[PDB]
């Protein structure tokens, strides 16, 4: 795998991404202590060819996490609807070991607006992830 | 005082029974071990079964002396 | 590497089936376009018209050869005919190389369908005589407690099923078992030791342990009905329990396949069980395990539940984690799709049924072992046949102690005599195998006279009649 | 079969293309102590009739590589995604064997540009290709 | 038949054209006479939306080969 | 010379011979360390019944050769 001081140029969305999702993963205080929750959610975005998949591989290997990686078009391409347990289970056993990184890569390839709807499974893998996504206010 | 029980599969069952007891002290004591029920079983001894009305002492079983145990319903 | 002779001999031939001409035709009679075309043997629209199930994996092995091979270059022979895979792969070819911290999905094990196999490996098991599996239900009618076996037998072509092997037994050996009114359950350790040398005999006789059976009958009042009817329709087919004894006895035997990478696929084993009809006979049936799924997670995951129909999941530790199995049901109103987040899911979907059938007596080939079917059985200590050499002077006796050689002969090509003969192991080991060849083969008259010639017989027939 | 006397008129395209193949086949310790990655694709391009296909069966043969081949019209599904379980199947199966070659002809056909389409799922096609290609990191 | 094999979902098209070369190499001399190829193989235009594919080229990787007399 | 006394419960047991002895110091051999006495000590070699007083010159009995004992049981 790739280090963590192997990216130059972004130094300066390094060091908001750095108090961002390594400091309350390592740190389940000063959050509790404060009253505020830390974030559950990030998303980045940008040119193709900048540093998305190697900065999300670089920041979650030398932090101490479990980097649930699923990627983009791998996902949907199963049979009689089977996508949604894969991504039940994604989240459940991420919970079970925390603390836990689930890195969505390629999520454009899996959420379009509902003006450009293809059939009739993609409708089914928006809304199960829109749900999945507010189970996690837990802490 | 010891004896020595032993199915067909090779498996011997460990047991304390009197010396002066009957034979069907003994079918009652596999019994509470397993949960099999003493009617359709039967004991033999060096290819002599044991009649369940009689004791111990007047087929000349020894002590710790092995034993066998077989099933065999009667109506079955 | 080398596979067996029957399942060269249906890689060979085609198996296509012909069609006639017909008024949809519109082509000439030097042609056919596409309703005179030759029929493929896999395919399922044939086989549902004639009440055929499945699909005789032979011709499943040529359609994915269409598959495989094609008309471009490739250059490759992959033939993908390998064992679904269930389990983890530990290097991932990515980042997250534990298993403890991490796992992505193109190592993670997806989400059971619960689909039928639509091929079965075992298209047809038969037998020999009526009187052979007699023998085996008079076990019962004696100590009135289940009993148990291994099936030895070998393998030949079926006409009736395309491109199909049918499965022929010739004898049954019984392990030394506890027999008991419920169930019953024995020592593995005892049994794998017992059927290591029964193998040795196995090989000159040319015989296989390819089969198992096992008895379940309940009586009901020894009167006018001869059983109850434990498993039909809205029972159990298969007990949970006993699943998991017929999955370790196909991995323990692997059939050997060119097509496969590893070596071995598609294991030829058969499980039969005694349990009766629906009305009023105590009619047998079989059933073999499932290769696409239950095959490989039997290793892993399967855990025994109360309930008969169905097995439970259970959870994972660290190193065995299993996904989640889903299958299709009626709800209270109306059909729905999968809905199963709950355990104990039935295991009679994962069985595929087998045909099994007596021969005409009329006619045969041959039959190779029927001398007498009424001799005392080497591991039968719960009934009353299980003698000494007090036996050999009430079975064979060498016929009158002046035996004819057409009385004589019929007798000794029994299985289980000549399993016990050969344990006090007292003739020579190059002339006992002349010996079970003798009884076992044809044209068995000009060696029988060197049988009887031998010092060694003379020697067998001295010593009983001394003895008792 | 061809070889590579079976075609001239390209010979600067055929030492060209000749070095790109073998160099990661037959000499690798040249891309040992000098830092870089061999590079994976070549693109081939021109009018029919040219002998495209002609090229590539010819390096094939010459090398006796584990040979693979990709249609364009052929592996493009529309049952449920099936076009994006099987083009990382063929990856697989060509990093199962070593060394390999795979070739994919018409590949214009295979997910174009989206100034027609934009909607299809030749979008979330051409993106499989993205992950499996840059997931190449056997050597 | 042109209109007939075309009129499938796909899938027994390929396998009637696999059929259709096996069977003729089986019984040489042979002629395969095929009509209404136009409903088989149509061109490329502004009105996109057809299968187009997967039938044409399982013709053309059919045909390529099985020139060894 | 070394030797196989095989009894009929296939029990065997190196005893001790010479080529020239005879078959009664065998049978004093069984009565030494089984204590059968000779009316029930059956010897047979090549389907005959060995006569105890006999030697070994005559049914050929050579080295490293098994012999078959028989042994009566009886309850009367
Ligand atoms: N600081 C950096 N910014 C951008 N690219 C970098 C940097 N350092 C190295 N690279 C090179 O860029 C590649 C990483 O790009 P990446 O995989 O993130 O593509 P992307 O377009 O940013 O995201 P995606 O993979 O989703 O297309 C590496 O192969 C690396 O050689
Ligand atoms: N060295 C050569 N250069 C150019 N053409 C050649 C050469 N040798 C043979 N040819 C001819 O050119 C044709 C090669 O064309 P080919 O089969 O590659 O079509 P293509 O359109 O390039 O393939 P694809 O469908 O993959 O694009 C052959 O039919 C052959 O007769
Ligand atoms: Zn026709
Ligand atoms: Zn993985």
């Amino acid at each position: 795998e790739v280090g963590y001081d192997d990216i130059g140029g972004c130094r300066k969305q390094m060091a908001q991404i750095r108090e961002m999702v390594e400091l309350p993963l390592r740190h389940p205080q000063l959050f509790k202590a404060i009253g505020i929750k830390p974030p559950r959610g990030v998303l980045m975005y940008g040119p193709p060819g900048t540093g998305k998949t190697l900065m999300a591989r670089a920041v979650a290997n030398e932090t101490g996490a479990f980097f649930f990686l699923i990627n983009g078009p791998e996902v949907m391409s199963k049979m009689a609807g089977e996508s949604e347990s894969n991504l039940r289970k994604a989240f459940e056993e991420a919970e079970k070991n925390a603390p836990a990184i689930i890195f969505i890569d390629e999520i454009d390839s899996i959420a379009p607006k509902r003006d450009k709807t293809n059939g009739e499974v993609e409708r089914r893998v928006v809304s199960q992830l829109l749900t999945l996504m507010d189970g996690m206010k837990a802490r | 005082m010891q004896i020595f029980v032993k199915t067909l599969t090779g498996k011997t069952i460990t047991l304390e029974v009197e010396s002066s007891d009957t034979i069907d002290n003994v079918k009652s004591k596999i019994q509470d071990k397993e949960g099999i029920p003493p009617d359709q079983q039967r004991l033999i001894f060096a290819g002599k079964q044991l009649e369940d009305g009689r004791t111990l002492s007047d087929y000349n079983i020894q002590k710790e002396s092995t034993l066998h145990l077989v099933l065999r319903l009667r109506g079955g | 590497i080398k596979e067996l002779a029957v399942d060269e001999e249906l890689e060979k031939e085609d198996g296509l089936i012909p069609r006639q001409k017909s008024k949809l035709c519109k082509h000439g009679d030097r042609g056919m376009c596409e309703y005179c075309s030759p029929l493929p043997p896999w395919d399922k629209e044939y086989h549902e018209k004639n009440k055929i199930k499945h699909i005789s994996f032979h011709s499943y092995l040529k359609k994915l050869n269409e598959n495989a091979n094609k008309k471009e270059n490739g250059s490759s022979y992959i033939s993908p005919l390998s064992e679904p895979d269930f389990r983890i792969n530990k290097r991932c070819h990515n980042g997250h190389e534990p298993w403890p911290r991490g796992i992505c999905s193109k190592c993670q094990p997806s989400a059971i369908t619960l689909q039928q196999q639509e091929f079965r490996m075992v298209d047809h098991v038969e037998f020999q005589k009526s009187e052979i599996i007699n023998e085996f239900i008079q076990a019962w009618r004696y100590t009135g407690m289940q009993r148990f076996g291994y099936m030895y037998g070998s393998y030949s072509k079926y006409d009736n099923t395309p491109l199909g092997i049918k499965a022929v037994v010739e004898a049954i050996y019984e392990p030394p078992q506890h027999d008991e009114q419920d169930g019953l359950t024995m020592d593995v350790e005892q049994v794998k030791n017992e059927m290591l040398q029964i193998d040795r005999q196995a090989q000159e006789m040319g015989l296989s342990r390819i089969g198992l059976i096992f008895t379940d009958l309940s009586d009901a009042g020894a009167g006018d009905g001869s059983v109850f009817c434990k498993r039909h329709k809205d029972s159990f087919f298969l007990s949970s329990l006993e699943v998991i004894m017929a999955a370790r006895h196909q991995t323990r035997h692997p059939n050997v396949s060119k097509y496969s990478e590893q070596g071995f696929f598609s294991s030829k084993f058969v499980t039969c069980v005694i349990s009766g009809n629906l009305e009023g006979e105590i009619d047998i049936s079989s059933y073999q395990v499932s290769t696409e799924a239950e095959a490989l997670v039997t290793a892993d995951m399967i855990s025994g539940s109360t309930f008969p129909s169905m097995a439970y999941i259970n959870d994972t530790t660290d190193e065995r984690y299993v996904p989640e199995i889903f299958y299709m049901k009626s709800n209270e109103y109306g059909i729905t799709v999968k809905e199963n987040a709950k355990p104990a899911f039935p295991v009679d979907y994962l069985l595929v049924t087998l045909t099994h059938g007596f021969p005409n007596t009329d006619t045969e080939t041959n039959s190779k072992f029927v001398s007498s079917t009424g001799f005392p059985w080497s591991n039968r200590q719960a009934m009353g046949q299980s003698q000494d050499y007090q036996e050999l002077k009430k079975y064979l006796f060498n016929v009158a102690s002046s035996g004819d050689f057409n009385l004589l002969h019929e007798k000794i090509s029994n299985f289980h005599l000549l399993l016990y003969i050969n344990s006090l192991q007292i003739l020579s080991p190059d002339e006992w195998k002349l010996l079970i060849e003798s009884a076992v083969k044809n044209e068995w008259e000009e060696s029988l006279l060197k049988l009887v010639s031998s010092a060694g017989w003379q020697t067998l027939v001295m010593i009983l009649q001394e003895s008792g």
